[PDB]
């Protein structure tokens, strides 16, 4: 069939949209509550676990030998283009030439939990429903050169999600929502829209 | 070895099955438990019989539009509530959960259930007509025209719940109910009553290619 | 009758340490809204779980309810007893605080009910495993809920297991010369509890 | 491992075998259902005998050249009609189906097969000769001439249809048909009438290398 | 052999012929009824099922991340080049640059019906013969950059039909049709060329 | 003699409803061009079909056929009795409209015959299921329809699954005294019907 | 033989599994004896 979880999740959608000048360097947090379409499908649900797998796709506006990095969670991210993060053999990296065909790699599944939670009710003792394990990380891509790069490039990550399991529903949203990590809605609209009476179909 | 590189390489298909190198080799993730309530395939989350919105006007404003009001000075046969049977269009279907899993994924078909149950005191008692009438036709005038139909007579001091099996929709089907009796009550009592509608589908609902929604 | 909910007959694979608790009964009018308690935060500072609870910091233990309300032949309603996990109140206009989102055993009230103060419409509550309190066919409802979470364990002050929702549908009508309210009594009952370290 | 590239790899040569991705992975369609008439192969549509064209003048402009006409007042051994055995050529095969699918697939070799059938009333009574010559010559001039080949004496008091077969064409061949008798009328009958033609190809007609049409 | 219905339809011709500018996008419907050297093969069966594989090629009169969407029968169409439409992870998209050799996909059969109708008779309830179920959708061709594409491109599409499964037969189309989709033709030509007598082969 | 249509013997995998009806039988003189049916329209509003295809909007049956004109020994001429599946009017010059398409038990008639008013020309109209009346061998002509369609089931009133074709290729001679004109009358049965809903 | 090039080939991925070619091929190493107290894992240094 088609209506299976695996079948329902796996198409490589866009995340996230990031461009870089030259600062020098540009850095992205690994979160997939960016859209409204990922959303209101990860909110289906309480508790997923799933692998990752990603693209970035580079639009100047020839090749330069620009890296991905990764940050696995807790190392520290980067601050300057020639700081000493860079260097660090325990940070994954990428090196890909712009005119090779995109890059790709796989993430596996890092929470300390059985599997990630999308609502959690407590406290880590304003702190109310963040919960620290779902951090994955950043990218921190980079050109390479040793001095004046003078680029302007603009690259696309795109995430396709694989293995996954889902456990116990909730229904969909159902209103805009104004904040980014909270329900918080405003007081209204409603679910159907109206007619003239209740005959009369 | 001679190999040869066929048109087709140098892309990216955005619907893909060859596996990335994995980042973290060595890394064994944290091994799972049961939890219980795991969802194999969302077929099972559409069989759920969820509250259907019928008084949805435009003076309905809170939890009122979650109920058909049942009068008491209500003549013999004269319609008390009426909607389409459509999973998908705009109207009744569009707040139960069938009705926003079938935003997604174009193509439906199967058979769908409608439910009702009452909200009255314990000493009401009257009669129902839920009828039912195929797509090709509208919705019928009479108590009469609308008899010959599908028509299941429920009661309200035997039962207080009944169904109804809609057979082979696709990608219109009208329901009503009539009066067909006199609402009885004794005195001091309220005259005044509710009836809460449920959505369903049963176990031939198919579905077909993947949409986004909205 | 009695509703699993997910089929679990809660197990369990630290100490293994059962009296009937009662909370105090709401009235229920016309214009009343609905109540939530969030389990398992009302049985603190509560009898002698309560002291197993507030000073061990490692948690594990299955519920049973039993919500009951009695009404005579001449009234009319019908409620919806609803157990959602990870029950998360969003806060309206701005995050809601702590004395709204931890009631006590007084379980705070609604605001908004057709939306469950999180953006959820109430159309589709009956995923969660549910049971109608009809006022002319019954007057009880129990619903047995196991250990939901992901970490095989927590604390009992900070993380909430689930939440237990009591919502009036349709309202309540009554002919002059009844009773104006009608109480709303729940029973709680730890089934296999399971605690671990002392602080 | 190592690998090298030959040469003719990053072309695209418009007559292929490698299947390309799907774009809808896991994506089951329709299944079939019994549909009554299925074609394997064409070479089952160029055994049809259909009507072949043989009055094609100038003046016929209509239904009347798909029919030869037999008078009642012709002299004995004088040419009915004649036509070349050439399916592809410009001419009469050009409107049968065998003549419109052989401007397809450039070189073909079988055993066409010619059938004719007659549309006289009932009293009416005569004899035709169906003559035909290899391709070595032209037509035959006198009726003696034409009836030292391969012809069939076909009357019309007993047989309403004959045919005849033609053996192994190539990449011409001329058919005629000779009165050889009177035609012969009862009093009251109107004493004219029309012939007309089939065309079909036997079961050893084989075609090759595919070729655009028109 | 190869008198077969399968190699009868086993070569891939040309179809359609589509340039863009810059607007800066360019979209084509799925139809094989534009040529006349396939409709005259086509119309020769009434039931047909295939499925099809398509092959871009470009001409420009340097590389650059252009993309070809598809729309599944249903989805909107875009209307401009940076609309919401380009982003929603359930329209299949392909990315591939200039300079590699063409890009190459291939479409299954999404009529609902068992077989694809080349002719109907009747009517949906001017909307005489229009059967619905034989959209396959567009593809919409976009040129990736952030701003100024500025490259004046002109691709070509074409189709390769596979699998294919022929019903009941009709005789073929003799005269030259005016309408696109309408079998109208203007009352004469004939079948055959004339001779000169019905004598003198 | 009979002729199947493609060998199927029509059998059927909703209830299971056989009159042999007659149409009205049409004069052929000699400047007559021809006539066409468009089957399962002409069997509405007539007999207990029709009220069997007007209120049901699901179908499937399959038919028998029977073609007969009765001429004396002193005419000639010979007819084409063909059945074309989804048979298409295509509109000259501009689309032909509806009491062209739908004739009704009054079958329309041709304007040009040659090219069966589709462009399709009338010489290789003998891949459908033909069969010759030739009017000095026999009368009569019998052809068996089965179920002809991509879906399984269709509606009764809008689309027409197949057509039947008369077309006098030889024209009507004879001598002066006889009759102008011969009938042909049509026998129509169903072979296996299957309704299904009702409206 | 035909074959496709996915798209992640020109990469350096820095944590990878494939072998390069070794630079001197047929060179045998001084093979190795018995030094006492080797550490397979460093689970036994922090015990």
């Amino acid at each position: 069939l088609e209506t299976t979880i695996n079948h329902f999740f796996s198409r490589s959608g866009l995340v996230g949209v990031v461009n870089l000048t030259d600062t020098g360097y540009a850095t992205w947090d690994i979160d997939i509550m960016g859209f409204v379409q990922l959303r209101r499908k990860c909110e289906m649900f309480t508790y997923m676990r799933f692998n990752a797998e990603f693209t970035f796709v580079t639009t100047t506006e020839r090749p330069y030998m620009l890296q991905y990095m990764y940050v696995p969670p807790g190392a520290p991210k980067p601050t300057g283009r020639d700081a000493f993060q860079w260097q660090t053999a325990t940070n994954p990296s990428v090196f890909v030439k712009l005119t090779d065909p995109p890059a790709q790699v796989s993430v596996p599944f890092m929470s300390p939990a059985s599997a990630y939670q999308w609502f959690y009710d407590g406290y880590p003792t304003t702190t109310y429903g963040l919960c620290p394990n779902n951090m994955m990380g950043t990218f921190a891509v980079r050109v390479v050169s040793r001095e004046a790069s003078q680029l302007k490039l603009q690259t696309r990550v795109y995430m396709k999600l694989k293995h996954v399991r889902a456990w116990v529903p909730r229904p969909i949203r159902s209103q805009p929502y104004l904040l980014k990590n909270f329900p918080n809605y405003d007081s209204i609209t409603n679910s159907a829209r109206d007619r003239s009476s209740i005959k009369q179909a | 070895i001679p190999a040869e590189l066929r048109p087709g390489t140098n892309q990216f298909l955005t619907t893909d099955d060859g596996t990335a190198a994995p980042i973290l080799p060595g890394f064994t993730p944290t091994p799972t438990i049961h939890i219980p309530g795991e969802v194999h395939s969302l077929l099972e989350l559409c069989r759920v019989e969820t509250i259907l919105e019928v008084n949805n006007t435009t003076e309905a404003t809170g939890l009122t539009r979650l109920l058909i009001p049942v009068s008491s000075q209500n003549k013999a046969d004269e319609l008390c509530a009426a909607f389409m049977v459509d999973p998908g269009r705009i109207g009744p279907w569009q707040s139960t959960l069938v009705g926003q899993i079938c935003r997604y994924y174009t193509q439906w078909s199967g058979s769908l259930k409608v439910t009702f149950m009452f909200t009255g005191s314990f000493m009401a008692t009257g009669k129902m007509l839920v009828a039912y009438s195929p797509p090709g036709s509208a919705q019928p005038a009479n108590r009469e025209t609308a008899m010959l139909g599908t028509h299941v007579i429920w009661d309200f001091g035997l039962q207080s719940s009944v169904s109804l099996v809609i057979p082979w929709i696709s990608n219109a089907g009208v329901v009503t109910l009539w009066y067909q009796t006199n609402y009885v009550v004794p005195p001091e009592t309220p005259g005044e009553a509710y009836i809460i509608a449920m959505g369903a589908a049963q176990d031939n609902f198919t579905l077909k290619i993947c949409k986004d929604t909205d | 009758n009695i509703v699993l909910a997910y089929g679990e007959w809660p197990e369990y694979c630290p100490t293994r340490p059962n009296r009937f608790y009662t909370l105090d009964s709401k009235m229920w009018q016309e214009n009343s809204t609905g109540w939530y308690w969030k389990f398992p935060d009302v049985l603190n500072k509560t009898g002698v779980f309560g002291q197993n609870a507030q000073f061990h910091y490692l948690y594990r233990s299955g519920f049973c309810l039993h919500v009951q309300c009695n009404a005579s032949k001449f009234h009319q309603g019908a409620l919806l007893v609803a157990v959602i996990p990870e029950f998360v109140i969003a806060g309206r206009g701005p995050h809601p605080g702590f004395t709204t989102t931890f009631p006590g055993t007084t379980g705070a009230t609604f605001y908004d009910p057709y939306v469950l103060d999180s953006g959820v419409p109430l159309s589709q509550a009956l995923i969660y495993p549910h049971q109608w309190i009809n006022l002319r066919t019954n007057n009880c409802a129990t619903v047995i809920v196991p250990y939901i979470n992901a970490v095989p364990f927590d604390s009992a002050i900070n993380h909430s297991n689930f939440g237990l929702i009591v919502i009036p549908v349709s309202p309540l009508k009554y002919s002059s010369g009844a009773t104006t309210a009608i109480p709303i009594t729940i029973t709680i009952a730890p089934l296999n509890s399971e605690f671990g370290g002392l602080r």
